[PDB]
């Protein structure tokens, strides 16, 4: 037997409890389990040990952890796990998939809406699987809604609530839905995602809620559809009276925001007691504006706009609804918390749910189902249908069906029944439920969570039944309750003959509040083989906090006066850290309701469950895989298949004992402040209930203060004062404006600052208001403070408001941007760049040009492979092939010098370097021995002259030039010899030492070889004649490579041309043709190579693959080079090359250039941007970890110069010019 | 993307990620004047 129960997916850095059970014996033997990596042989993460005895009934569980012991780097970082068991009677091994998905990230922002130039207060809640704080480092990145990253910030977590610095909005924001991601930045998973929109939340006057009588218009609502529009203030009081304007429309989809609309209404209704309702018929709309009147024709959304204005004072608020589409098909059905499986003889509950078109449950719709109970052996009969209605509060319809013991599967067709829904247009969804076995044994647990969901602290009884077992005598009962993919407790009971079904008592704990699962499996002893049966059902309970954190203010009153000192008292069960956040109730823009800050702590925590579904299923393997476990037993196996007042405030973190109280002052605002707190402790996370702190005032004044007021034009500035006293009164309101705004008083009285409005005391009835307007025209750039004094009975108060203006025209232009190149990879070196500051002639008077600068960190090259070995030991020293022997030593030394890797050998690098230098000297003497009197290069005694070997030796000498020395006079005349003799007037090259198109093919081959040689030998001997020869040969190659002749010739010509000019039109055409002629394997291509023969010591394509690799490396494209590197690393070569070493040295040079270009992409650039005639503005330190830059505003008008030191890498700087131009 | 006249797009790949910007250079013999950058929009279009 030896049944080992373990979770399906282990978590790195987590305590995974592994349990083991034994069939039982008179002797108590110990067991041992260990955690080993992919090497069997030879690694071990941890080793746990258990103890078995009669007291423990031969079962025990030990927690195991997975720590960062994995190999750094590599092609795969996980190598998930190998699990073994060390026991006296049994020993077995099995692999199991794991994942770094451990813990959770709860990003809590103070506000969902942000304005330009505003601080961003945000905190991240780090958690473990055991709800512990799990103090870990965390990085936070910001993404522009257009998809570009903005800034990254890292911070170490010491308390448990990750506090981050306040971010700043750039001078040129991008309106839309932003993105916030957080990672642990070293080795972890479970990246968290948060969203926030940047918009204008200046002032919402009153919330307008649109609650229709029905969710979606049906057949009965087509002739008459009544909708309720209610507008209420933010301080929990309804609106007395207001004029409501209704606007209707028809939209085809939710993506299209602009559509035609009536044009018929324009219905004017009056808001009474904060609630208004109007009847709107669809027939008139579909007849007049829709251009076709039929409900079958129009299947598209219905957009309704609502504009509510106050009749007693100038104000306006708008709301909207996405759309209501007329769909012929009724609402769809689905099953939730309902296992699609069967238990014979036991009543199987059926819980179905009806949802609308767009993700919302429906209630009050009667539904019925048709079921057919089939027999296991022979014919069947039809089960009696049942009909029931769905409740609006529960949302799920309940059904129960009793089936005989001889049923195998069942099929039920749940259909909807409604007076308006016809038979043709009806909602029907068929499903099938399959029962559980070779030993005919079954198992069941009852009550299907219909208690309903339970609390913590009360004991629950569950009935189990081993119907038709293998043998009447059962050894023991075994059951395991799990939660969050871990085994919290393991149960055990005994079986007696007192009854057929036994009830087991399971104590509930605090760690199981979000969700849980339990599985009951019992093993039997067969005469030949054993077989165990298991079963599982979901566990849904309530949600009770362990810390029990509650927030309550010490003063108990329905309304609070502005500025009143209040005290807040926290009450917790244990010591915990609190995170308070006082968020206004008015910050919630329309924004499709602006749902909630988090609203989900357990629902998002439920994702820790590995398995899906409720429970139950096929044989033990399938049901354990569905429950999220993997078992190990002998019987069966498992198949993997400024004031006042801006929001928000109170952003603090304090330590909270069992009772802690703090004192502060309430701000001055008419809206209700919603305080919220989150607790972090060893028990777990808990979010406190949002307590609404109502700040109310008897007589107050509020105005529109519009946004982005264009300078030069007057505004209406409509506002009203609210009077809530029972008795009437007379009010006086005067306005005071700072310099300088044109005022219509002429002059002020009495002081220079105080401006008298010559107020006439007007009567205001009880629970009424009066309209007050002011005509003002701004003359200067914002922001300017404007005073509003209200002299009225029952005390007086003055309020200060801020006004911001915006110039007339707005024109944004990037107009500039460069990529800084430290080492001169692409083209010439580019490290210092001057961006001149210019002023267009269309500049608006009194306007300052704003510029923003930032860097992005384009990319970093891959570290796929750099392999070279066994050459020094096999062929180092071991007649005409002395050149062939000594040439590859030069390239091996070049690769060793480029890669800078000598620690692989035990010997000292200096001795090996000296030996390689001695071998290079021997090779130089050998290549000097091959020099004839005519300065040419020959192979056999100098009888005939060959240009191929001459260019080969020129390549060798050019490679030598970079390390020790080479005589220039012996190379210049050697190149002049070839230029004079072997250079054709057309540009071709030939050799003296020895199918019409084959001659031209060989001519182009020799020409490309000579071009490569002369380009390699040109850097040391610059000459005008050599440059002329290079130009002529390049012209020849560009003219004669137009037809597709051969892959090898095309590749060698492309490389010979890439050694020179790399941005020629015909060269780019040749490169495109070679890329089209490339061969790939896989999607995406893992291996990329080139074949000479079409539809064809046998590997001849390696030469052209190496030439194309060198050509691509000359273009500095890592993504295109990586597959060729994978190809040349291991393939069918075996190898597998010619001459040699015509291709061996080419492949060595390709690997060398690959390693060099990988070293080129290090991103060690140190950017210091400064002004030409003034001080430095900012300095950027670019590294591999921090590849992004923070935007910096440019205010002072001066020439901006961005420069860097030596550096190593590749990064691009972006700078835009935001200038207001009239317009 | 479809490059402007003279093309010459560097680091040519099959698919670009959202938000990534690629610099374009002028083919010989020409010179880059103005703002030479192509940034990937959320949709399949380009800024140009």
């Amino acid at each position: 037997t030896y049944v080992i129960s373990a979770p399906k997916i282990f978590r790195v850095g987590a305590s995974e409890n592994i349990v083991i059970q034994v069939y039982g014996y008179t002797e108590a033997f110990d067991a041992t389990i260990s955690i080993k990596s992919y090497p069997d042989k030879k690694f071990s993460y941890s080793s746990g040990h258990v103890h078995l005895s009669s007291e423990n009934k031969f079962q025990n569980s030990a927690i195991l952890t997975i720590q960062p012991k994995q190999l750094p780097g590599g092609q795969n970082p996980v190598s998930y796990v190998y699990l073994e068991v060390v026991s006296k009677h049994f020993s077995k091994s099995k692999r199991m998939p794991i994942t770094y998905d451990n813990g959770f990230l709860f990003i809590h922002t103070d506000k969902p809406v942000y304005t330009p130039d505003q601080s961003v207060k945000v905190r991240v809640y780090s958690l473990n699987d055991d709800l512990k704080p799990a103090k870990r480092e965390t990085v936070l990145t910001f993404i522009d809604p257009e998809g570009s990253e903005v800034d990254m910030v890292e911070e170490i977590d010491h308390i448990g609530i990750i506090s981050f610095p306040d971010f700043k909005i750039p001078s040129n924001p991008r309106y839309g839905m932003w993105t916030i991601k957080a990672k642990y930045k070293e080795d972890f998973s479970t990246t968290g995602t948060a969203y926030f929109e940047v918009k204008e939340y200046v002032l919402p006057h009153f919330s307008v809620s649109i609650e229709p009588e029905y969710n979606f218009i049906g057949y009965k609502n087509f002739k008459n559809f009544e909708i309720t529009i209610k507008a209420r203030y933010f301080y929990n009081k309804v609106v007395t009276e207001a004029d409501v304007y209704i606007t209707f429309g028809i939209r085809e989809d939710l993506k299209d925001d602009q559509k035609e609309m009536m044009q018929t209404a324009m219905q004017n209704t009056m808001l009474i007691n904060g609630i208004a309702q109007v009847t709107f018929d669809s027939e008139t709309a579909v007849k007049e504006l829709s251009y076709y009147s039929l409900e079958d024709l129009n299947n598209k959304y219905l957009y309704i706009a609502v504009t509510v204005i106050e009749s007693t004072g100038g104000f306006s608020e708008e709301a909207e609804i996405p759309g209501i589409k007329y769909v012929l098909s009724p609402y769809k059905l689905n099953l939730v918390a309902t296992p699609l499986f069967l238990k014979p003889g036991i009543p199987y509950p059926i819980k179905v749910q009806v949802k609308d078109s767009l993700d919302q449950l429906v209630g009050g719709v009667p539904v019925t189902l048709n079921a057919q109970t089939i027999d296991v052996n022979q014919e069947t009969s039809d089960l009696d249908p049942s009909k029931s209605v769905t409740r609006v509060d529960d949302g799920v319809a309940s059904f129960v069906l009793n089936l005989p013991s001889g049923v195998t599967v069942l099929e039920f067709n749940v259909k909807t029944d409604a007076p308006d829904l016809p038979e043709e247009n009806q909602a029907r969804e068929g499903y099938r439920a399959i029962a559980y076995s070779l030993s005919q044994s079954y198992l069941y647990i009852d009550w299907t969570d219909n208690h309903k969901a339970l609390l913590v602290g009360e004991h629950l009884n569950i009935i189990v039944t081993p119907k038709s077992p293998y043998i009447d005598k059962i050894t023991h009962y075994n059951y395991l309750i799990l939660s969050k993919g871990k085994i919290i407790h393991f149960g055990t009971r005994e079986k007696f003959s007192d009854a057929s079904y036994q009830s087991i008592n399971i104590p509930v704990t605090q760690n199981m509040v979000p969700s849980s699962r339990l599985l009951v499996y019992y093993i039997v002893t067969g005469e030949q083989t054993a077989e165990l049966v298991s079963d599982s059902v979901w566990l849904n309970i309530e949600e009770k906090c362990g810390n029990q954190l509650q927030v309550h203010l010490s003063p108990d009153a329905d309304a609070y006066s502005p500025g009143q000192t209040v005290s807040l008292n926290m009450a917790t069960g244990m010591d915990s850290w609190v995170a308070l956040a006082a968020v206004d109730s008015a910050v919630y823009g329309v924004q499709r309701g602006a749902k909630k800050p988090l609203e989900r702590v357990f629902q998002f925590l439920e994702k820790s469950d590995l398995g899906c579904g409720a429970g139950g299923g096929l044989n033990n393997a399938n049901v354990f895989h569905l429950a999220g476990l993997t078992f190990l037993t002998n019987a069966n196996a498992d198949d993997s298949q400024r004031s006042y007042f801006p929001e928000s405030w109170l952003w603090e973190v304090h330590l909270v004992p069992r009772r802690k109280q703090l004192q502060f002052a309430l701000p001055d605002s008419l809206t209700t402040w919603e305080i919220q707190g989150v607790g972090i402790s060893n028990t777990g996370i808990c979010v406190a209930d949002t307590v609404k702190a109502k700040v109310f005032k008897d007589v107050f004044l509020e105005m529109n203060i519009p946004y982005s007021v264009v300078r030069g034009e007057q505004i209406q500035l409509k506002g009203t004062v609210y009077n809530y006293r029972t008795s009437g009164m007379q009010f006086c309101v005067k306005m005071s404006a700072v310099e300088g705004i044109c005022t219509s008083e002429s002059p002020v009285i009495d002081h220079q600052g105080t401006k008298s409005s010559k107020c006439v005391r007007q009567k205001v009835e009880g629970s009424s208001s009066h309209l007050v307007t002011f005509t003002v025209l701004p003359l200067e750039i914002g922001l300017h403070n404007i005073n509003f004094s209200l002299e009225t009975w029952f005390g007086k108060e003055i309020l200060v408001k801020t006004l911001r203006v915006v110039p007339e025209g707005v024109k944004r232009e990037s107009y500039s941007g460069v990529t800084l190149d430290p080492r001169g990879i692409y083209g010439t070196i580019s490290r210092r760049k001057e961006f001149p500051y210019r002023i267009p002639l269309d500049l608006v008077p009194k306007t300052e040009i704003k510029r923003i600068l930032s860097v992005k960190g384009l990319l970093v090259g891959e570290i796929l492979s750099a392999v070279l070995s066994q050459e020094g030991i096999n062929i180092l020293t071991h007649a005409e092939a002395e050149l062939m022997s000594v040439v590859p030593v030069f390239y091996v030394f070049h690769y060793l010098e480029t890669g800078n890797h000598w620690n692989i050998f035990h010997s000292d690098p200096l001795i090996e370097k000296q030996k390689l230098k001695k071998k290079l000297k021997e090779g130089m003497l050998s290549i000097m021995s091959y020099r004839n009197a005519d300065y040419s290069y020959s192979v056999w005694k100098g009888g005939s002259a060959s240009t191929w070997l001459t260019a080969f030796a020129l390549r060798v000498l050019g490679q030598v030039n970079k390390y020790v020395e080479q005589n220039q006079n012996s190379i210049c005349n050697s190149l002049l010899w070839l230029v004079e003799n072997y250079q054709l007037d057309n540009g071709s090259f030939k050799e003296n030492s020895q199918l019409p198109v084959e001659a031209r093919e060989n001519s182009l081959y020799l020409t490309a070889f000579t071009v490569i040689g002369i380009r390699k030998a040109f850097d040391i001997c610059p000459l005008v004649k050599i440059d002329t020869a290079l130009i002529k040969a390049d012209n020849f190659l560009l003219e004669n490579t137009l037809p597709a002749q051969s892959t090898f010739t095309l590749a060698i010509s492309a490389y010979a041309l890439s050694l020179g000019d790399k941005t020629h039109p015909q060269f780019r055409s040749i490169v495109s043709a070679l890329k089209r002629e490339a061969l790939v394997k896989g999607n995406p291509p893992i291996y990329r190579f080139w074949k000479d023969n079409l539809q064809h010591g046998t590997a001849r394509m390696v030469e052209t693959t190496a030439y194309a690799l060198l050509t691509s490396l000359n273009l500095k494209d890592i993504n295109y080079v990586n597959p060729v590197i994978k190809w040349l690393s291991e393939e069918q070569r075996y190898g597998g090359g010619f001459y040699s070493t015509q291709d061996t040295i080419n492949a060595i040079e390709g690997l060398t250039e690959y390693s060099l270009l990988v070293k080129q992409l290090r991103l060690s650039m140190d950017i210091d941007v400064s002004y030409k005639h003034k001080g430095a503005l900012h300095n950027y330190k670019m590294t591999d970890k921090n590849f992004l830059g923070r935007p910096v505003e440019v205010l002072l008008n001066d020439d901006l110069i961005v420069s860097t030191g030596f550096g190593s890498g590749l990064a691009t700087v972006h700078v835009t010019t935001v200038v207001h131009k009239t317009s | 993307p479809v490059p402007p006249e003279n093309g010459f797009i560097r680091n040519e790949k099959q698919l670009y990620l959202v938000g990534e910007d690629v610099e374009i250079s002028c083919l010989t013999g020409f010179e880059t004047v103005g703002y030479q950058y192509f940034r990937c929009l959320p949709d399949g279009t380009w800024r140009q």
